[PDB]
RNA sequence: UCUAAGGGUCGGGACGAUCAACUUAGAACUGGUACGGACAAGGGGAAUCUGACUGUCUAAUUAAAACAUAGCAUUGCGAUGGUCAGAAAGUGAUGUUGACGCAAU
RNA sequence: GCUUGUGACGGCCCGUGAAAAUCCACAGGAAGGAAUAGUUUUCAUGCCAGGUCGUACUGAUAACCGCAGCAGGUCUCCAAG
RNA sequence: GAUGGGGAAGCUCCGUUUCAAAGGCCUGAUUUUAUGCAGGCCACCAUCGAAAGGGAAUCCGGUUAAGAUUCCGGAACCUGGAUAUGGAUUCUUCACGGUAACGUAACUGAAUGUGGAGACGUCGGCGCGAGCCCUGGGAGGAGUUAUCUUUUCUUCUUAAC
């Protein structure tokens, strides 16, 4: 259809976040005075959670579940749309033009997105988004 | 009196192959579970020039079945094999230019290269630039395969013996005139010390059988028996015939 | 082997640790287009590098020579 | 008009004797030995000289800080990143097209 | 012939040429059908494939090269992928396609 | 202006070696230097070096060819007898 | 002693100003008709014999028409093989080779 | 302009023109790690050490080889008007 | 060219990964205590062989009857080892930033796998660099000066890092 829309997951193809799966949030179909080009606003996963097993102890799993996020403006051309989708929900308000340009908002935004992703990950809703793409 | 040139050669002081620049000994994969039972895939990484070889070489990396590692092999590139192509090894691989299949696993009429004389020897027959063999029939009982070699002779081999589809690259070298001595010079620089050749009759009789005489001439039949002796054998050696060949070649 | 801009950093260097010796150089130099002027160079001998600060006008210089602590043995020219 | 001599006991013009001619505070010409220009590293995938990476000779790379010897993206000091972009698309598409083919077996399994 | 349909799409209709633009079409969805030159690589095939399934756009594989599919649009260079924006007078997509 | 009536690339060898051999070479030197079309990127940027080895200027595809020409007669007429031969075991 | 041609760099609400070179051609005049003024620097032509050619050799009497070459032809060999080495070997050269190959004329 | 270095290119091949020590990096994710504080040496600054053998001079119409302070022979760098 | 080996009456000949049971490291486990046992690695199997090949790192000034990239003065660099303070990192634990190419004073990483550099012909023109060559102004010094010549000659430099 137009697969650029809120819920869509994509794979970042460039720019230090490359290889990590992001969910779109606020697609700006056309441009802006700064970024004059089609760009999404994505909440991604930087440091993925690790493998877990039946023998993984109490705090081991409590450790291995932690997740480092990131929040990125992406040229559409630097995204590779996945068929998969994860529904935005809590971070609809988090990820916005305002959050960027000052760090104080990004940091708290990442904090939310942190609690957001871990909560969806435990109780493995949207399993693909947290499974590391390997190349 | 003396020791003739071809005699001196088996000692190999100056007569050993000029080996320094060569990509490696070109061989098939070792025959293992994958090849003799299933197939296994590899990519030819680059194809490359061997020194003193007319045939290009394909470097083909596979994965190691029993340990994590990449195992690179040296193949004689059949014509059409290209960097980035996937090559397939063993029985259940399909029939395409470049793969390597047991002789039993191809139909008759297949044209195939670098084939083993015995299964697992990692390839012998038709490795020269442009050569190849043709399968003529099989014998599924005591699985055998008959093949026509580059020389034209036909041979029975085992159907477990492999060989690689297609013809060797670099065919056609022997048409272009060498055109001068330098081209012949550098041709043998990177081969071994064969060049140039002094004619046995230009020598003195201590040097050669053909040596000696107040005219340059051979003075006895230049055809020498099989049962001759080292330093007796220079000439047309155990020749069944001699003289200009008239009429057609291409035996039965 | 290094040159220094910051006047303050220079001071924290002049009192620093293993710095037992400094030196001060004065060069006749012609300012900008026309005239001459008194240029002064502050050289501090470190254990690895010799850091040096060039104070262009003699005003900042005059007050800085005072900014040098004692027990720093300073060769004048 | 000044003529110069080698500074080391090797008289011969080999790779390692390269000589820059120089004028010193003395005001005379003097030889100085130059090392061999070190070559830019190459992307281990495509082979192009990979940017962001300092070019020195190999034991010098142990005397330098790591922000020289890598760049900020995965496969930083290794592949040229249009080649890593390649590894991105190709990975994803091949791991995707896998599922399709695992699905289409599960069709032809009971639907044959 | 399948080539002659393009003759009509080209004069009487809207189209774009080349990978970088035929992704912009599929992204915005503006493309009804894209056509692929047989020799183009499979990573680009799968991409242009997968970009199409997400845009619900049919794709037909032109049998021939890029120097031909470019002549088939009457342009003097080579093109791997033509994206069909607005169908012309021709029947085009309603076909075998 | 046109330069040589006959010899062309062979004028390098001057008067030497006899005319037959010179021409007999001319064919193959012209075969081996030529720019060829590339099966992959569809450009005429294929060219030789190291007889038997043909690469594309761009696109960096490299194919094992004939000695003085990319596709040798016996090659393709073998390759197509391979195609026909697998169809037998396709059907 | 002159003439002509062959350039760089600027700004534009048709060109100008400016920097820099030693090429080429042409014209005058001039002389004990001399002037590539020393130095430097092919003699040319017509034929017979012979080797195609560049290459090579008798250090210390032969540099050739002799050797070598590209080219032409012939012979052997499918590895349990050809040719060749060692007293022998559980040893070796060709051989990191495979007839568009190696070996012998 | 001359010597030399280097760069991007093109010609050449039945010639396509070393090896190893070595050094860096990527992949990976064992493991270890904070809040009364935990982490770090690939950032800075600082402290100690670096042995053994050779080092003179000739290198050629006298320092070498040719019985010699022999018109012979003996590898190479620099190179003004 | 040693070695288990195989020849050879023997001096010795062959063989260098070869019909060979061919070892060496990272950590714990000691808290009798100094290092046995716990792992998991790695099985790659002498050594000689380049004062022109490969290669960690220094320069300038001064100095002797004779030595100097070696001494002296000054300014550096590499390597091995010890280590402390600052800076950085973190309550979103293992840095942020830029669409991207990439940035940076730092910004954990074992087994194992991979990649690059070591690391490579030749000839041709074309671009650039250094040093040399020619040269204008001026500041010094010396030469010629019956005549001529704002003239002839010379100093006017800048190392590694
Ligand atoms: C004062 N000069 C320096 C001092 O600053 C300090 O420098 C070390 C330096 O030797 C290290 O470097 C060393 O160790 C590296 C591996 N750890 C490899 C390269 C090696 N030079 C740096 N990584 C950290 C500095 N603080 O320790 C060594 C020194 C020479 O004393
Ligand atoms: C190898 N070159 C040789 C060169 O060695 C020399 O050969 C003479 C040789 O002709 C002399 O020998 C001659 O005279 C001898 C006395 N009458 C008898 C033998 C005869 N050949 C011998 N003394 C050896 C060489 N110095 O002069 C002849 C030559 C062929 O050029
Ligand atoms: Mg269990
Ligand atoms: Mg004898
Ligand atoms: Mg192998
Ligand atoms: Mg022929
Ligand atoms: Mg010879
Ligand atoms: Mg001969
Ligand atoms: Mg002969
Ligand atoms: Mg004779
Ligand atoms: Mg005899
Ligand atoms: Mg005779
Ligand atoms: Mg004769
Ligand atoms: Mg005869
Ligand atoms: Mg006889
Ligand atoms: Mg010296
Ligand atoms: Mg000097
Ligand atoms: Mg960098
Ligand atoms: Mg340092
Ligand atoms: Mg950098
Ligand atoms: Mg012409
Ligand atoms: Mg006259
Ligand atoms: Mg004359
Ligand atoms: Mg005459
Ligand atoms: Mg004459
Ligand atoms: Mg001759
Ligand atoms: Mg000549
Ligand atoms: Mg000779
Ligand atoms: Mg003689
Ligand atoms: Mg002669
Ligand atoms: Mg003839
Ligand atoms: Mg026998
Ligand atoms: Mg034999
Ligand atoms: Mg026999
Ligand atoms: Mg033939
Ligand atoms: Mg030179
Ligand atoms: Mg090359
Ligand atoms: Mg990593
Ligand atoms: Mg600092
Ligand atoms: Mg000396
Ligand atoms: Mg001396
Ligand atoms: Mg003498
Ligand atoms: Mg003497
Ligand atoms: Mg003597
Ligand atoms: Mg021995
Ligand atoms: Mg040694
Ligand atoms: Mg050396
Ligand atoms: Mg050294
Ligand atoms: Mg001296
Ligand atoms: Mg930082
Ligand atoms: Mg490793
Ligand atoms: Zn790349
Ligand atoms: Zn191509």
């Amino acid at each position: 259809a137009k697969f650029l829309k809120a819920g869509k997951v994509a794979v970042v193809v460039r720019g230090r976040y490359a290889g990590k799966k992001v969910v779109i949030v606020k697609p700006h179909d056309e441009g802006s005075k700064s970024h004059p080009f089609g760009h999404a606003l994505v909440a991604g996963i930087e440091r993925y959670p690790l493998k877990v097993t039946k023998k993984h102890g109490a705090k081991k799993v409590a450790k291995r579940t932690k997740i480092k996020p990131f929040i990125k403006v992406v040229n559409y051309n630097h995204l590779l749309p996945t068929r998969y989708t994860l529904d935005v929900e809590a971070f609809k308000s988090v990820v916005s033009t305002e959050t960027f340009e000052q760090p104080s908002q990004r940091e708290e935004a990442k904090k939310v997105v942190k609690k957001a992703f871990e909560e969806r990950h435990q109780a493995g809703k949207n399993q693909w988004f947290f499974s590391k793409l390997r190349f | 009196g003396r020791v003739i040139r071809n005699q001196r050669k088996g000692a190999g002081s100056i007569f050993t192959s000029h080996t320094r620049l060569r990509q490696g000994a070109a061989k098939l994969r070792t025959l293992d579970y994958a090849e003799r039972h299933g197939y296994i895939r590899g990519i030819v990484k680059q194809i490359v020039h061997d020194s003193g070889r007319g045939a290009p070489l394909a470097k083909v990396v596979f994965r190691d079945p029993y340990k994590y590692r990449l195992r690179e092999e040296i193949f004689i590139a059949n014509e059409g094999v290209h960097t980035g192509q996937f090559i397939y090894a063993g029985k259940k691989a399909s029939l395409n230019v470049g793969n390597v299949l047991p002789l039993g696993s191809v139909p008759e009429g297949t044209i195939v290269s670098n084939v083993e004389e015995k299964p697992g020897d990692r390839g012998a027959l038709a490795r020269a630039s442009g050569n190849y063999v043709i399968i003529i029939g099989h014998n599924p009982d005591e699985n055998k395969t008959r093949v026509r070699l580059p020389s034209g002779a036909k041979k029975v081999i085992s159907s477990d013996a492999r060989g690689v589809i297609g013809v060797i690259a670099g065919g056609g070298r022997v048409d272009k005139p060498l055109l001068k001595a330098g081209r012949a010079f550098h041709k043998y620089r990177l081969k071994r010390n064969s060049w140039p050749k002094t004619r046995g009759v230009a020598m003195n009789p201590v040097d050669h059988p053909h040596g000696g005489g107040n005219h340059q001439h051979i003075g006895k039949a230049s055809t020498i028996s099989r049962g001759a002796v080292s330093g007796q054998k220079a000439g047309l050696i155990a020749a069944r015939r001699t003289g200009l060949l008239r009429g057609s070649q291409k035996t039965q | 082997a290094r040159e220094i801009t910051d006047i303050k950093q220079f001071l924290e260097l002049t009192r620093r640790a293993d710095v037992k010796t400094a030196t001060v150089k004065i060069n006749k130099k012609l300012n900008k287009a026309g005239k001459p002027f008194r240029q002064t160079k502050f050289k501090v001998r470190g254990s690895s590098s010799l850091y040096t600060l060039v104070i262009n006008d003699a005003g900042k210089a005059k007050k800085l020579i005072q900014s040098l602590p004692p027990t720093l043995k300073v060769n004048r020219l | 008009a000044q003529r110069v001599t080698f500074r080391r006991r090797n008289p011969y013009n080999t790779r390692s004797n390269k000589i820059k001619v120089v004028k010193t505070p003395g005001g005379i010409l003097r030889a100085q030995h130059v090392k061999k220009l070190a070559t830019r590293p190459k992307c281990g995938d495509c082979g192009s000289a990979l940017q962001g990476i300092s070019t020195l000779r190999p034991r010098q790379y142990a005397t330098v800080s790591k922000t020289h010897k890598t760049v900020s993206r995965a496969y930083g000091g290794s592949r040229c990143a249009n080649c890593v972009k390649e590894r991105i698309i190709r990975a994803f598409l091949i791991e995707e097209q896998k599922i399709v083919k695992k699905v289409v077996k599960e069709q032809t399994e009971a639907a044959k | 012939s399948i080539n002659q349909k393009l003759a009509l799409v080209i004069k009487s209709g809207k189209y774009t040429l080349g990978y970088k633009s035929t992704v912009k079409s599929l992204r915005q969805g503006k493309s009804k059908l894209i056509i692929i030159a047989a020799n183009t690589p499979v990573l680009r095939k799968s991409e242009l494939e997968y970009y199409a399934m997400l845009s619900k756009t049919k794709v037909y594989y032109f049998q021939g090269g890029n120097n031909e599919l470019g002549t088939a649009v009457g342009k003097l260079f080579r093109v791997g992928v033509v994206s069909i924006l607005e169908a012309g007078d021709s029947d085009i997509l309603t076909t075998l396609a | 202006a046109k330069r040589t009536k006959k010899v062309g690339i062979t004028g390098k060898y001057g008067v030497r070696y006899g005319s037959s051999l010179r021409r007999q070479v001319k064919k193959l030197e012209i075969q081996q230097h030529a720019r060829y079309d590339c099966s992959f990127c569809g450009k005429k940027t294929v060219k030789r070096g190291a007889a038997g080895i043909w690469t594309c200027s761009c696109c960096k595809k490299t194919v094992a060819g004939g000695a003085y020409t990319v596709s040798t007669a016996a090659a393709a007429t073998v390759r197509s007898t391979i195609r026909r031969l697998r169809e037998m075991v396709e059907a």
